[PDB]
RNA sequence: CGAUGUUGGAUCAGGACACCCAAAUGGUGCAACCGCUAUUAAAGGUUCGUUUGUUCAACGAUUAAAGUCCUACGUGAUCUGAG
RNA sequence: CACAAACGCGUCUCAGAGAUAAUUAAUGAUUUAAUCUUAACCUAAUUAACUCAUAAUAAAUCCAGCCCUAGAACAGGGCACA
């Protein structure tokens, strides 16, 4: 949640989270979803929503987000951990803005 | 850069390497904490 | 064992021209076989008046190996004589420079320092890669066995040499390579 | 064949005449040596793996001799030539590209004025010398009570070392061997003489043979794409060169006689 | 051994997890009882730098180590691991274990000095040029001190500097 | 001749060396490492 | 001690690096110019004068700098002899 | 400067490539972040030395005399023009 914080997260529109609580391979999502809802990265920019989406039977665990380079960036962790997912975030949504 | 025969680390922000055989104290916040071992 | 007696003599006191392969050998392992087979201290008729000693090829000798950093640490000093002609240079540098004077020292070293030294030191022939005159091709009698058994590389392996091995711990799916 | 990029030519022997001055049209002084080509051939070409097993080697002759103060071996040598003896004989190394035949003659036209050129001779001898001259160590004082001293070398050497180092600059004889000149500015080619006017002093007595090429310094490498190469063919042109060929900054023998403005 | 894919189409970005096959471990050790991976194999104080089919199970792809916790090495044998791959890249074996970048094959350096049993980086060292006399003598390390308690066929204790 | 105490060391008598390394400690050393055991 | 002739100069210097200059860098209570420190590097350099027998030292003028030392306080079968 | 020379106070010329130390970086494991790495692999940026391109030398044996910008002696260059 630092390294997020520390790298200006106000080039990204919208991040909505969709993952399914009741399966058995979703800490990872989650630990994304609580890395991009803490204070630091919440209030580098205002301009930017995020929404968790949390259904039981969707079965795959998602993560979208939209940033202003008309870009698009969606990783399905199913079998990707936390901080594969941060650092992709990292690299893909800083390095593009 | 000093050349020491003990090396510690002055701040939080030190940090402790190994290159060229040697051991080094590099600090990014303070420059002035610069170390290398003899 | 009937001969003549000139024949008998002459053969007896035969030269012989060994063949010693370099490749991937410490240069000490092989200039401790050369320096035997140079001193003729493998002939039972050996003695140190007789001029018994034989001629040595040593070959490949750009391609030798040398155990733990020596190729950093081991410097090989010289004196030009003349003031401030004082040189020395890495073990590496000196291979780079001349193929053959690593193994040649190490040899010119191991040998007794007596005057024969110099005359032994005639007989000895080192090449770099396999490029050998035919005519010293010609006198060749035997080759020795390397003195370093070399360890293959993983690519060297059998596919059968393998799976013949054990997986000795097994990998978690999740944990990724 | 034609002019590749790191390309080498043929020298000349020559033989040094004395001495001129030289104007240049700003106004500078300059001197220069005059080097006559006398009789000049390639004798014999050793091939490039024969000689260094990098550049071939081609054997130039000098001025022409006497045949019968030389030895049965050499005249042998020019029979089966067809040259007479040639005073001196220089190696030249030769890219495989620039290589003669044995029995061509080369000349003064060889060298384009402007260039630069480096000049090998044999010194001037002066002799067994003393410490002073040949090496130029002051000596010791003249008056103030030194005996027997004013000259000598002085202190050879360390008290405890105990021995004189090999190095050690001592008396003895100075001055006849090779040296080179780099770095020599070609003004004036004489083309009815064979004369080459090179820029200040070239290493040798008068009247000594000298050996002449291209300079091997490294900002002058390439200048060989503009030159008459192989070497120069008077036969085939079939066109005369001027008497003169000059620099562009070289006030000749007749002239506007120069007026600044 | 789980590979992560990376895709772009038309402005929108797919990373995904994406499950192989690992091998297993070979199906009877002789040590069951054993803790350690080297240890129920009867590997202990055996494996040397020149077994490679031994050391390639315990790497990554592109060469490094892999972490400890995940291969359950007992960590004094962790160690001794680490020293035999480090000393086997050096020595030239494991070719395939290197990092793939397709420009810098071609850039050719003076042939790779053949060397075994290397303790230290070749980058790192001074070359010793004062040597030092009978007693006071610098002595030059071969292997490392981790292996000195391999098993000794011939008796005696393996020379670790010259 | 030195003081019997002394601020350099001293080194011994060939003999007493021999002793002092034919006298030190070794320790026992277990027929299986407990770590490797169950 | 049946002699290993002694201070400073002259001449010629050999060497160390614990670097005075030249080169490459780290830190600064380094803005820039100066500096002050520390690391690496010894191929080449390291002035001329007034007074002292002087080595030191003081002073004049300069230098990119006018290094610290070892060599029987280098060097008298090469010189000097002021002490 | 009273020998045809020697000489300075006068005139000419003087260089490429590779290598490194300290120290900066890039990729990246042990320690799935990092991290210049007595971890690998390729790597870059980088003092002086020091090696090396390159230059110089390089024709085995005629030599009495006589000349010489060659020389203590010995050697060495000339002696067919003219
Ligand atoms: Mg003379
Ligand atoms: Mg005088
Ligand atoms: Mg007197
Ligand atoms: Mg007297
Ligand atoms: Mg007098
Ligand atoms: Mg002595
Ligand atoms: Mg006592
Ligand atoms: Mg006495
Ligand atoms: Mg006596
Ligand atoms: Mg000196
Ligand atoms: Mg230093
Ligand atoms: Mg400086
Ligand atoms: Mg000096
Ligand atoms: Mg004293
Ligand atoms: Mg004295
Ligand atoms: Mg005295
Ligand atoms: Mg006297
Ligand atoms: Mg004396
Ligand atoms: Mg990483
Ligand atoms: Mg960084
Ligand atoms: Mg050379
Ligand atoms: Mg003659
Ligand atoms: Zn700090
Ligand atoms: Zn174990």
């Amino acid at each position: 949640a630092a390294a997020l914080a520390r790298l200006g997260l106000r080039a990204v529109k919208q991040v909505r989270v969709q993952f399914c609580p009741f399966e058995k391979n979703v800490e990872s999502t989650r630990t994304f979803l609580q890395a991009v809802s803490s204070e630091k990265v919440r209030c580098t920019n205002l301009n930017c929503s995020v929404i968790a989406d949390v259904r039981h039977d969707g079965s795959e665990p998602c993560v979208d987000v939209l940033f202003g380079d008309g870009h698009r960036l969606i990783m399905r962790g199913a079998h990707l951990t936390a901080q594969e997912m941060l650092t992709a975030f990292a690299s893909h949504i800083q390095a593009r803005g | 850069f000093k050349t020491k025969g003990v090396l510690k680390k002055r701040c939080r922000d030190c940090y402790l390497v190994k290159r060229r055989g040697r051991w080094f104290i590099y600090c990014k916040t303070n420059p002035k904490h610069k170390q290398r071992q003899m | 064992s009937s001969f003549s007696k000139a024949p008998q003599q002459w053969a007896t006191f035969a030269r012989v021209w060994y063949l010693l392969d370099g490749k991937m050998q410490p240069p000490g392992k092989l200039a401790a076989m050369a320096s035997v087979k140079l001193q003729g201290l493998h002939k039972p008729v050996y003695h140190q008046l007789s001029d018994c000693g034989d001629h040595v090829v040593i070959m490949n000798t750009r391609h030798i190996a040398f155990s733990g950093n020596k190729w950093e640490q081991k410097v090989y000093s010289s004196h030009t004589g003349y003031p401030g002609g004082f040189r020395q240079v890495t073990a590496a540098q000196l291979h780079q420079k001349d193929p053959v004077a690593i193994v040649k020292l190490a040899i010119y070293g191991m040998l007794p320092k007596n005057l024969h030294r110099r005359t032994m030191m005639q007989r000895l022939h080192l090449f770099p890669d396999e490029d050998i005159p035919e005519d010293i091709l010609k006198n060749l009698v035997e080759e020795l066995p390397q003195p370093r058994k070399v360890p293959r590389r993983l690519d060297e392996y059998t596919q059968e040499e393998i799976e013949a091995f054990p997986r000795v711990w097994s990998p978690p799916e999740d944990y990724r390579l | 064949h034609p002019w590749e990029p790191g390309s080498s030519r043929v020298g000349l022997i020559a033989l040094k005449l004395g001495m001129m001055p030289l104007w240049t049209k700003d106004g500078q002084k300059h001197v220069v040596t005059l080097l006559q080509v006398q009789d000049c051939h390639v004798l014999k070409y050793t091939p490039k793996e024969n000689h260094n097993g990098r550049m071939a080697a081609l054997t130039v002759g000098g001025k022409t001799v006497s045949h019968f103060h030389k030895s049965a071996s050499i005249l042998e040598f020019y029979q089966e030539l067809g040259l007479p003896p040639k005073q001196k004989v220089k190696i030249f190394n030769v890219t495989e590209n620039a290589v003669i035949k044995p029995g061509t003659p080369l000349y003064a036209a060889h060298f384009r004025p402007g260039q630069y050129v480096d000049v090998t001779a044999k010194t001037i001898g002066k002799g067994f010398q003393g410490v002073m001259r040949r090496w130029g160590f002051k000596g010791q004082p003249a008056t103030h009570g030194q005996t027997k001293t004013h000259r000598r070398p002085g202190a050879i050497s360390t008290g405890d070392v105990a021995r004189v180092w090999p190095g050690t600059k001592m008396p003895g004889q100075l001055g006849n061997i090779d040296r080179t000149a780099f770095g020599l500015k070609v003004w004036r080619i004489n083309t009815k003489h064979n004369i080459i006017y090179v820029n200040g002093s070239v290493p040798g007595h008068k009247n000594c043979l000298v050996k002449i090429k291209d300079s091997k310094l490294p900002a002058y490498k390439d200048f060989c794409k503009n030159l008459p190469f192989p070497t120069y063919f008077p036969d085939g042109d079939e066109e005369a060169l001027p008497e003169d060929l000059y620099d562009e900054n070289v006030c000749q023998p007749g002239a506007p006689s120069i007026t600044f403005t | 051994f789980r590979e992560v894919v990376e895709i772009l189409d038309g402005k929108t970005t797919i990373i995904e997890g994406r499950i192989t096959e690992t091998p297993q471990e070979s199906p009877n050790p002789p040590n069951p009882t054993g803790q350690c991976p080297i240890c129920r194999w009867n590997l202990k104080h055996k494996y040397n730098y020149e077994d490679v089919l031994l050391l390639s199970q315990f790497i990554r792809p592109h060469g490094g180590m892999l972490p400890r916790r995940i291969t359950g090495l007992c960590q004094e044998e962790h160690l001794k691991i680490e020293e035999c791959v480090k000393m086997a890249h050096r020595a030239g074996l494991l070719p395939n274990h290197r990092p793939k970048l397709p420009e810098g094959f071609v850039p050719k350096s003076k042939p790779r000095l053949n060397r075994y049993l290397t303790r230290w980086s070749p980058r790192s060292v001074k070359p010793i040029y004062n040597k030092g006399h009978r007693w006071n003598k610098v002595r030059m390390p071969v292997g490392s001190p981790l292996l000195k308690d391999n098993v000794s066929y011939s008796g005696r204790p393996l020379l670790l500097y010259h | 001749g030195s003081k019997a105490v002394t601020r350099h060391r001293r080194v011994m008598h060939f003999e007493r060396q021999k002793l002092m390394a034919v006298t030190e400690y070794i320790p026992p050393k277990p027929t299986i490492n407990p770590r490797c055991l169950p």
